[PDB]
């Protein structure tokens, strides 16, 4: 049989996998967190976008921190053996390292730890994609006008391997959401997936998302502090192979 | 436009 | 004269000093920060309390992050030579290490740095007190039911971080509680203990009474299970080098 | 009661 290459994740399992969308719009009054108008536009766009990519989409709305953790724990304990990948989309308030439940914060590390290579064995070696529309702090971007000694006795991979975090914004910064159009990042992501999922590798899709958000959006505010600001998303990749949503 |  | 002791700050300068009260109640819409109902009760209590201790009180309301930094910079550049001490009270939203201007965060370290021993020379060796009613995170306390030494050096220096005291309303990492009718647990307790004890207890011992009052007499009431029946312990962070008494002679 |  002829020469073979394995530079790309196997995406021809019987199922593409789950796409879990956590959509937090309304927060408990005592937290003081504002309602996230426009986030339903994001949630609906994502559901359709990932449906067209043949993911089994599950939308969940207004989850407490406790419900978020139990959902992730339960999903991580499912049998993913027949699934190619896993996708989780988080739409909420946040700050660096944190996503907001409706009643308080969740450590992002706590959520993603359930899917570690050693803790979710049916996803070991498979891409685990976390897409996050949330603030990462309160900075604002003003913009600028333009052979080998050892083979070891057991081949292991790192437990943190094969994760990708597609963050809406740079570390330390606010992320922007339009109350009628949806968030800059999610609207751009869906548009680029729609246009390019059948012909570009995922990192190159996300790079187009970066360009779109960076060049086509700028905030408008009556408040000088928040007016005329810019955003650049951040791709955090610990993937070990190229990721194509198509196969054969 | 609003921030998250 | 006879034997003398030097264990307490000199508090008999012509003036006790400034008491700067920054009262942030209303925040820019875009920040998403909630209005802090009850904070005017706090600000009024503090003004009266420190007026009675003979501080020159200045109240400032709803300052932006830029205005907070400018105010602190300007105050640090005043001549404090005739003043015994300096007091700054911050009433606002916050998280660990941060106090909220009306339009965004200010690093506490940025504020206090203006008053460093090397940067505000007329306050060197004098007590610098920062009283902070603000959250330090989002944790909630569920409570529980009850010849000689080798080297003298060639220069007498003190650390630039010496003679600061931070009287925090709550423990590191935790929310701080404020009642919309009565004012914050911490500030209301602080003023009560200062009024009762400033003429008879050293300041650390006053703040210890404040700790006990907040810890034992307050507990949150909420229709929200997450926020209901919670407790609070303030935190004294002292880098003072002497005992502090608000009276003298 | 409210948190800061
Ligand atoms: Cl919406
Ligand atoms: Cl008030």
């Amino acid at each position: 049989s002829g020469i073979s290459l394995d530079n790309s994740y196997k995406m021809d399992y019987p199922e593409m996998g789950l796409c879990i969308i956590i959509n937090n719009k309304n927060f408990h009054k005592s937290t003081g967190m504002t309602s996230r108008s426009g986030t339903d536009v994001d949630a609906a766009n994502l559901r359709e976008t990932f449906r067209n990519l043949k993911y089994e989409v599950r939308n969940k709305n207004d989850l407490t921190r406790e419900e978020i953790v139990e959902l992730m724990r339960d999903v991580s304990k499912e049998d993913h053996s027949k699934r190619s990948s896993f996708v989780c989309v988080l739409l909420s308030h946040g700050e660096e390292g944190i996503i907001a439940g409706t009643n308080g914060p969740v450590d992002l590390k706590k959520i993603t730890n359930f899917f570690r290579g050693d803790r979710c064995r049916s996803l070991t070696g498979k891409p685990k994609l976390f897409i996050i529309q949330a603030c990462r702090g309160t900075e604002l971007d003003c913009g600028i006008e333009t052979g080998v000694d050892d083979d070891m006795a057991c081949h292991k991979i790192p437990v943190e391997a094969d994760f990708l975090y597609a963050y809406s914004t740079a570390p330390g910064y606010y992320s922007w959401r339009n109350s009628k159009d949806g968030s800059w990042f999610i609207q751009s992501l869906c548009a680029m997936l729609k246009q390019y999922a059948d012909k570009l590798e995922f990192m190159h899709i996300l790079t187009r998302v970066n360009r779109k958000v960076a060049t086509e959006f700028e905030s408008f505010s009556f408040d000088a502090t928040f007016h005329a600001k810019k955003q650049i998303p951040c791709i955090h990749s610990m993937l070990t192979k190229e990721l194509y949503f198509y196969h054969l | 436009d609003e921030v998250d």
